[PDB]
RNA sequence: UUAAAUCCUUUAACGAGGAUCCAUUGGAGGGCAAGUCUGGUGCCAGCAGCCGCGGUAAUUCCAGCUCCAAUAGCGUAUAUU
RNA sequence: GAAACCAAAGUCUUUGGGUUCCGGGGGGAGUAUGGUUGCAAAGCUGAAACUUAAAGGAAUUGACGGAAGGGCACCACCAGG
């Protein structure tokens, strides 16, 4: 009755991961995102917009 | 059943296909699993969870890292 | 006549069974 | 507990228990009273050159055994009091490390200094991790012969690059004599791991072998294998395993003197006839006018990669859609899909277990419990002891019939490995097996494909079928194996008792065998129902309201009727049946629970009973050396 | 340098364009920073300290992309404040 | 003061008049066991393993009443066709 084990890890279809350029590491990755967030700041009517809102 | 004292334990095997890495009379070694002695979650009378079967780790297992001998 | 549900009936189970060892 | 004095005493109490068992277990392994040390050698790395580190490694006494291509050794000494059996073998080849390490008490790893092991040393640790790994010890050869600077980091960059393997063993340093000793020390004394199909069953190893045959021209005659008894006592009624040869009757056993003890003719037994075993693996008894119609008269080289690709085009063809089948529009659905039936759950629709067998079933054995039978077979062997020859003692086997070939393999270096097997394990059935892929091979592996099991000191080739590992009655069968899953493999094959590791090779080309997938032996039983199933899909083009009309299915207008009692579903989530088909071809009227979008599909469920193939052959072929592609 | 060395420090020669000399570990419903994105699954497998999610449109499972936190470190178990 | 309420249930983060018993999320349980008292019934003293995410208190609205009174309709009845 029932009681499988990793049915839908096993069972779900296998995706590559892509090929990225590296990120930056340590001091660089703190200047952008400095940069990202306090220096070219774009202005919204009332910010209801995150960093990674998606539709 | 420990080894130090005999006593009996249910443990739980945590991630999804886990349980297929354990087979019958195998080291485990056993942790906590969070609430100091209660039971956690929707598990009934379980206060344990497994680590780490034939000394190679749960998550090395189920991530692909390592494999394990018998 | 015969359908996917009842032609089962029409198989007999009692014919080619492995010899049994006892306990 | 109360009382400090009481609770200490408890606890010296449990002390002396605990460590008059461990006095036990020490006494077992390279001593007077029992057995040699069996000391496996096996160089990772191909740079390794296995003789000087051998030549460093006999160096008590010395007493060279000598085969035409294995070269190895006996080492006693009273120093450790200890007496060590020390085999070479070389990896990659596959048959002969398996063989010597599945009866080695001691696995001793040599290790390149600059690189861990070789790639086919790597194949070789797989292979050794997945049949069952002994005690083991590192031990790496060319750190001395470097500037100390080079030294700390080689030690250091080694003990990074062997942690995925080993990840907390201490890997000693085998340069010289004073080392060797050393390394002789640790041998000695370490924590024994234990096999647990070593330790049920009567193994030995053969020391010398000769052969005398009854009838030459039957190139057939009796074979005697003297060596260590190592496992339960060994009785003669029992039959006896030659690993790569098969099994077969035992007629005397004798003790003649250990040529080396450690501290410096017979006829023990000879068979009876009524308490023998029996060598029977399978079951031995078998007013119309001229022109009118009906309508009316109701009134009155290439081809080989080629299905390589297709075989890839099938694999990536059943994971999009799992076991979906275009039905044939020339074949009548019911005569092409005739044995098959729908099932309203799988998890709790009926199936007999005995409804429809095939003629095989009337070959093989059954279990009325397994598990008391193999509850008793584990405590008469343990708990009741036989008057057969005790562990330790150098015997000399006479086995009856046997072929000539296994003679001129021990001459070849191939060892000879003899195992006494339990009670029902000659016998013909159906093993179950889970198992699951290596990541080292890729290659799709159908589901009847020939493939070559080493399941617990047997070899042999079959052809399985791949089933859900679950925990209902039926259990649904998969057309390849899948790459992380757990599957079951099921297979006819001699009853073994388990625990028995499992591994599953592929006859790749030119001789080499692939470590496919690799596992365990679960329960035997031939009632374990494997079912395989086909879902034909259609395309529902006239929807209404909770009422649909569906075409592509059937073809016909009573291949509708005949699989009309089955429960049709869809893909996003809808579930209804079939009401009338309308067309004279196949299309059908079908009611649903709720109203199907356009863009949907109406697929149905079929299911049958499949059954392993009778393919089972002892004989498999000895491997080349292992190299990558 | 030191008993003799190793390491550090001082110094020649060689040593850097992103397919390298390639940063991890945990998370992304709330508490609590960070997605109502796409595929799979369909009260199953699983997650979830707690509230809870999963029974056919899953912000929570398994994945892909993306983002968040700390960072040569970051998770978990336990004792203790 | 959570309020209902309370000239005490006040003089309390602006916290100290003297002193006695006594509680510490719900259960297991005022149970077991030991002691003691009693002719007995029982009384006094009184656990733990385990189990559980709420039990509880004061107020506030009013689905549905098998709660009650009224009004209306030949798609309700009465007398009929």
């Amino acid at each position: 009755s029932l009681a499988r084990a990793g049915k839908v890890r096993g069972q779900t279809p296998k995706v590559a991961k892509q090929e990225k350029k590296k990120k930056k590491t340590g001091r660089a990755k703190r200047r952008m995102q400095y940069n990202r967030r306090f220096v070219n700041v774009v202005p919204t009517f009332g910010k209801k917009k995150g960093p990674n809102a998606n539709s | 059943q420990l080894i130090k004292n005999g006593k009996k334990i249910t443990a739980f095997v945590p991630n999804d296909g886990c349980l297929n890495f354990i087979e019958e009379n195998d080291e485990v070694l056993v942790a906590g699993f969070g609430r100091k002695g209660h039971a956690v979650g929707d598990i009934p009378g379980v206060r344990f969870k497994v680590v780490k079967v034939a000394n190679v780790s749960l998550l090395a297992l189920y991530k692909g890292k390592k494999e394990r001998p018998r | 006549k015969w359908d996917c549900e009842s032609i089962c009936s029409t198989y007999s189970n009692l014919y080619n069974h492995p010899q049994l060892i006892k306990y | 507990e109360l009382s400090r004095v009481d609770q200490r005493h408890r606890a010296s109490q449990l002390r002396k228990q605990k460590k008059e068992a461990v006095l036990a277990e020490k006494r077992q392994l390279g001593g007077k009273d029992g057995p040699p040390h069996q000391v496996l050698v096996v160089p990772l790395h191909s740079r390794i050159s296995l003789p000087e580190a051998m030549q460093l490694l006999q160096d008590g006494t010395v007493h060279l055994n000598e085969l035409g291509n294995t070269q190895n050794f006996m080492l006693l000494c009273p120093r450790l009091k200890h007496r060590w059996f020390f085999t070479s073998a070389r990896p990659g080849d596959l048959h002969v490390v398996l063989d010597m390490a599945k009866v080695a008490d001691t696995i001793l790893f040599l290790l390149d200094p600059l690189e861990g092991w070789d790639s086919t040393g790597d194949y070789c640790l797989s292979c050794l991790f997945a049949q069952g790994l002994p005690t083991y010890t590192l031990a790496v050869q060319g750190i001395s012969g470097l500037p100390l600077k080079k030294q700390i980091d080689t030690r250091k960059k080694l003990s990074k690059a062997v942690e995925k393997r080993f990840p907390h063993d201490k890997l000693l340093l085998l340069d010289t004599q004073q080392e060797a000793g050393m390394l002789l020390r640790q041998l000695a004394n370490q924590k024994q791991q234990h096999l647990a199909f070593r330790d049920r069953r009567a193994y030995l190893f053969a020391h010398a072998v000769d052969f005398v045959p009854s009838e030459e021209n039957n190139l057939v005659g009796t074979l005697k294998i003297s060596g260590y008894v190592r496992g339960q006592t060994l009785n003669v009624n029992r039959l006896l395993h030659i690993v790569g040869y098969g099994d077969f009757q035992m007629k005397q056993i004798d003790a003649p003197g250990d040529p080396f003890p450690l501290n410096p003719k017979v006829l023990m037994k000879a068979d009876p006839g009524r308490q023998e075993s029996l060598q029977a693996e399978v079951i031995p008894d078998p007013k119309v006018p001229k022109g009118t119609s009906s309508y009316q008269a109701e009134w009155i080289d290439e081809e080989a990669e080629a299905k390589m690709l297709e075989k890839y085009k099938q694999e990536r063809l059943e994971e999009m859609f799992p076991d979906e089948v275009d039905t044939p529009r020339d074949v009548a659905a019911r005569i092409r899909f005739q044995k098959y039936r729908g099932l309203k759950s799988f998890r709790t629709s009926p199936w007999d277990p005995k409804e429809n067998l095939p003629q095989d079933y009337a070959r093989i054995f059954q279990f009325q419990n397994f598990t008391n039978t193999r509850k008793s077979i584990f405590k008469e062997v343990e708990e009741k002891e036989v008057e057969g020859a005790e562990v330790g003692w150098y015997v000399t086997l006479h086995v009856s019939e046997v072929p000539v070939s296994v003679v001129e393999c021990f001459r070849q270096g191939t060892p000879l490995i003899a195992f006494s097997l339990l009670p029902h394990e000659q016998k013909m059935s159906v093993l179950n097996m889970v198992v699951r892929r290596d990541p080292g091979n890729t290659e799709p592996v159908k589901a009847k494909e020939e493939l070559i099991f080493h399941c617990g000191f047997r070899r042999f080739r079959a052809s399985p079928l791949f089933s859900q590992h679950t925990a209902a009655d039926k259990h649904k069968l998969q057309r390849f194996l899948t790459a992380d899953m757990a599957l079951v493999a099921t297979v006819y094959a001699p009853i073994t008792f388990p625990p028995a590791s499992v591994l599953l090779f592929k006859q790749k080309s030119n001789g080499m065998h692939s470590l496919i997938a690799t596992g365990h032996l679960m329960s035997v039983d031939p009632d374990r129902m494997v079912i395989k199933r086909v879902v034909l899909s259609g395309h529902p083009f006239k929807i209404f309201t909770k009422m649909a009309v569906v075409r592509y299915m059937f073809f016909n207008r009573e291949d509708v009727l005949w699989f009309k009692p089955v429960e049709l579903r869809t893909k996003w989530g809808r579930r209804g049946h079939i009401k009338e088909p309308l067309g004279t071809h196949g299309h059908m009227k079908c009611s649903f629970d709720g109203k199907l979008k356009s863009q949907d599909t109406v697929l149905m469920n079929l299911y049958k009973r499949v059954f392993p193939k009778w393919t089972y052959d002892p004989y498999v072929p000895e491997p080349v050396p292992w190299l990558k592609s």
